[PDB]
């Protein structure tokens, strides 16, 4: 029994309208919206026993819920505030006690969007010394100059995502820790065997999904509109 | 919604001057919210005991009010019931028998 | 808060066992579920305990429940790196969809991996497009080495991070350092690095 | 042949107000009361604990305590599930217990009424609707039947706990159950004569108007009405012609009188 949530990640402005959707194809009557915040367990916001029904949970203030159909249950923040920055989980169930959770949705509500900036992405190629010392080849990807910190960094070899041999910094680091709205940098490593890196048919790519502004968001600055987008960097193996 | 039947009756044989107990049995009503008053000469008697409400096989409620009284030539005794099924409150008088 | 978890956090080394406690005041208590949540991920159910005095097992995870004492423990045998996560206790107050779930705030577990064959080195890597720019990769040190933040604020240094080359059964720590203003020999001066550390060329 | 009845009455006026009150009867004698106001079940007889030890009683009371709070939240929540179709105010009545036969035999029951109509019972290992029940109850039944732990508990309550408990009550309360209280009679009129009989226990009683030794077949006995002291009241009336009351008598037979009937001549 599978549940899906969209969007998966969202940057929003104070006073803006945000809608978090949950879809479920199990024909479950019952759906539930939670939020997760550090130092607390998940807390119930709204729930629904069927199309047309919505019920207040434990912490419903600031949220409206909507159940247009059996499949869809939405959480609507009409006047989004920074206190609604959280991870939101949806779930569904039948008459039994089991709730089946969706994968979560990160929400950041900023006071103001003026500092939002997509990353620059660079890919750093393995050292000739590393190769001869270990018979291994480490690529380093570096995302820099971005704000806010909502980025998913991923590695792709020949058009397919790789998880083996990868690790990414758990948190972005700040570029100007003194300053108020500092840009961030993030790094990740992909380590492969020397012979895999030496094969010139292997195309390596580092990809950063940046979450930023929507098409509808107002933009008054001279610089390009820092929308939700992908920035990547790329290189081929070589002997 | 069903109408309350009310029945007023004495525990012991009624003798003027002699202490006794007067019962008011209210039955056959629904819903259970009800107001029962026992009256002496129209005024509400103060020390009135009520049984716990219960219901019969047919799911209709019943309750027993009772109070100490001494009958006389002159004094009238009654049981007054207010219940949503009636527009006005219903009053049955003790018929001295 | 009717569900409490202890410890709040703990650090263990690969191969060690650990015990995670959940205590609750929830009434009634139909069942208790243990969830695993990796960083940035969602809730993976480990086990569900339903009886007055219950026991379950699921591989390296075993659990108990005593409803008289309102107490559960999750035992993880022989910890691995991938057990690094937050473990969450949940009590359901009905045996149906009429129930509410009561969530603990979780216990943060960190498992330090066993680095078998350390080969500490600092390598210089060059940008694929613009070869004048570079980073310094300090790699293959064991878990005892700490990497310190930089003295110069124009120099950036990341925390250490461990990768797992799964098909070779091989793990390695690394950290990265860079700057616009810088040489790889000098990059990690501020850290206590091993004496045998390889600096090539 | 005694019937043990646990009667629950629950009123839900709106989303934020309800009360639940219970009373318990063994035959026509009250053994327990449980007001909404009280955290505990009150004994209304000295023998109301039966043959249960104090530990068994506390465990049983504790299960009821949890039940009452849970029941309340469950109804409120079922109302959310069915709306806007069903809605407040809501009256729910439960009648549960067992009927005791000679020699270790019994039938247990659990019947539920909704707005004054019998709709649901527990039978075997599950809840089910009875004939005439509206079909929207199939969802609540389905949800209630999902709860395996309530089912196992109710089964144990009906099959084992009720009969055992009641057998012990019959033993402990023997002398209250087998009591004999004498009727006192008196006459009056309004033509229509009235023979009042009051103070008798148990309920079985015979009352008839008579000339000499001839049962007046126009006699109409009214209902059995309760007194506050756990005795019964009954009145037997007779329509007669004015002037034609000479030689009429009221005869009363009851087990408490031991052959010596009450005869009252007008
Ligand atoms: C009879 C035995 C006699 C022996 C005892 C000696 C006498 C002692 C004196 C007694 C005085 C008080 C008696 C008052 C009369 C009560 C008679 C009925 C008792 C039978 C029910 C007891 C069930 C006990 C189990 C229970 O507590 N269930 C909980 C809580 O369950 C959770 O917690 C449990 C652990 O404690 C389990 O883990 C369980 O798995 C959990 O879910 C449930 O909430 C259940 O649902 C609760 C609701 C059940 C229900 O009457 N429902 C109902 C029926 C019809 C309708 C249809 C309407 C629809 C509207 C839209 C609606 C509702
Ligand atoms: C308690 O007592 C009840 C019966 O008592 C009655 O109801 C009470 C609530 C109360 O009112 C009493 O006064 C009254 O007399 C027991 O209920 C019976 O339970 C059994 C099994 O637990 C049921 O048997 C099943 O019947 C099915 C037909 O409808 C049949 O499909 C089933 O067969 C399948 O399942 C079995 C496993 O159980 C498997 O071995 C087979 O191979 C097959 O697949 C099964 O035989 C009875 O139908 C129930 N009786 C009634 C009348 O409903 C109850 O079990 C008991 N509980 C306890 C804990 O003592
Ligand atoms: C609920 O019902 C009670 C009693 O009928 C009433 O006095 C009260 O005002 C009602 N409350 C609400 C919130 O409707
Ligand atoms: C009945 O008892 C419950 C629980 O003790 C309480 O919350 C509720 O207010 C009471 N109801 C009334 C009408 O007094
Ligand atoms: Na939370
Ligand atoms: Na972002
Ligand atoms: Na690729
Ligand atoms: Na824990
Ligand atoms: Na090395
Ligand atoms: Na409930």
């Amino acid at each position: 029994a599978a549940v899906t949530q969209s969007p998966r990640n969202k940057v929003a402005v104070t006073g803006g309208k945000v809608t978090l959707s949950c879809n479920q194809t199990n024909n479950h009557n019952n759906m539930y919206w939670y939020r997760q915040d550090t130092g607390h367990g998940l807390r119930l916001i709204h729930y629904s026993y069927g199309a047309g029904s919505t019920e207040k949970g434990d912490i419903p203030d600031g949220y409206k819920a909507s159940r247009p159909s059996q499949e869809n249950f939405s959480l609507i923040l009409e006047l989004a505030t920074p206190s609604q920055t959280s991870v939101y989980f949806c779930a569904s169930g039948d008459e039994g006690y089991t709730q089946y959770f969706g994968p979560g949705t990160r929400l950041l509500v900023l006071e103001d969007l003026r500092n939002v900036t997509p990353p620059k992405v660079s890919l750093f190629e393995p050292s000739k010394a590393e190769i001869s010392h270990t018979q291994k080849a480490t690529l380093v990807c570096l995302a820099t100059g971005f704000y806010p910190d909502h980025v998913e960094l991923s590695w792709w070899v020949n058009g397919k995502e790789v998880h083996s041999g990868v690790c990414t910094d758990p948190q972005p680091l700040k570029e100007q820790p003194a300053l108020n709205d500092s840009r961030y940098s993030l790094s990740s490593r992909l380590r492969v065997s020397a012979t895999f890196w030496q094969n010139p048919r292997n195309h390596f790519r580092c990809q950063v999904q940046f979450y930023g502004l929507s098409e509808n968001d107002e933009w008054t600055q001279d610089r390009a509109k820092p929308v939700t987008q992908i920035v990547s960097a790329e290189a081929w193996g070589r002997a | 919604q069903k109408t309350p039947q009310i029945q007023v009756y004495s525990r012991h044989p009624p003798e003027n001057g002699k202490p006794n107990i007067l019962n008011c049995y209210v039955t056959q009503f629904h819903p259970p919210h009800i107001e029962i008053q026992m009256l002496k000469n129209g005024k509400k008697i103060p020390k009135v005991e009520m049984s716990d409400m219960s219901f019969s096989k047919d799911w209709s409620f019943y309750i027993l009010a009772h109070t100490e009284f001494t009958p006389t030539e002159t004094d009238t005794y009654a049981c007054r019931v207010k219940h949503a099924s009636m527009a006005e409150p219903k009053t049955v008088y003790w018929d001295r028998d | 808060t009717q569900v409490e978890q202890s410890p709040q956090s703990l650090v263990v080394r690969q191969g060690e066992n650990c015990v995670l406690q959940c205590n609750y005041s929830v009434t009634p208590d139909n069942h208790l579920r243990w969830f695993k949540q990796d960083t940035g991920k969602g809730l993976v159910s480990l086990t569900v305990l339903v009886d007055q005095k219950d026991k379950t097992s699921n591989g390296r995870y075993s659990a108990t429940l005593d409803k008289d004492a309102k107490h559960s423990t999750l035992h993880i045998t022989a910890t691995l790196l991938d057990d690094t996560a937050t473990y969450i206790c949940v009590v359901g107050d009905r045996g149906s969809a009429l129930g509410r779930l009561h969530f603990g705030a979780g216990t943060q577990l960190i498992v330090i991996p066993d680095i078998q064959n350390p080969d500490p080195a600092v390598y210089q890597l060059r940008d694929s497009k613009s070869s004048d720019k570079s980073v310094c990769l300090f790699t293959d040190f064991d878990s005892q080495t700490n990497v310190s933040q930089s003295k110069d604020s124009d120099v950036y240094i990341t925390d250490k991070c461990v990768l797992d080359m799964r098909s070779m059964d091989f793990k390695s720590n690394s950290a990265v350092a860079w700057s616009n203003k810088f040489a790889c020999a000098n990059a990690f001066n501020n850290s206590i690095i091993p004496e045998d550390t390889f600096f090539p060329s | 042949n005694y019937t043990f009845r646990c009667l629950q009455m629950s009123s839900f006026a709106n989303r934020s107000w309800s009360r639940t009150d219970s009373v318990v009867w063994l035959g026509d004698l009250q053994t327990h009361r449980w007001s909404n106001d009280s955290a505990t079940i009150s004994f209304t007889k000295p023998w109301s604990q039966g043959k249960l030890s104090n530990q068994q009683w506390e465990k049983l009371q504790h299960m009821f305590q949890v039940y009452r709070v849970s029941f309340t939240r469950d109804i409120q929540e079922l109302v959310k599930m069915m709306s806007p179709k069903e809605d407040y105010p809501i009256e729910i009545q439960l009648s549960a217990g067992c009927e005791m036969y000679p020699g270790n035999a019994s039938e247990s029951f659990l019947h539920v009424a909704f707005q004054g109509k019998y709709v649901v019972r527990f039978w075997g290992t599950s809840w089910q609707t009875v004939p005439g029940a509206p079909s929207w109850l199939d969802l609540p039944i389905k949800v209630l039947n999902a709860d395996q732990g309530t089912s196992a508990t109710v089964q144990m309550l009906l099959n084992d706990t009720c009969p055992l408990f009641v057998r012990g009550l019959l033993e402990a309360g023997k002398s209250d159950l087998e009591k004999q209280e004498k009727p006192v009679a008196w006459l009056s009129s309004v033509r229509q004569l009235v023979c009042h009989v009051s103070g008798f226990y148990p309920k079985p009683v015979w009352v008839m108007w008579m000339r000499g030794d001839q049962e007046q077949q126009g006699t109409h006995r009214g209902d059995f009405l309760p007194n506050a002291d756990e005795t019964w009241y009954l009145q037997a009336t007779l329509d007669v012609e004015a002037g034609e009351e000479a030689g009429l008598a009221c005869r009363v037979k009851h087990s408490s009188l031991g052959g010596q009937d009450i005869i009252l001549y007008w």
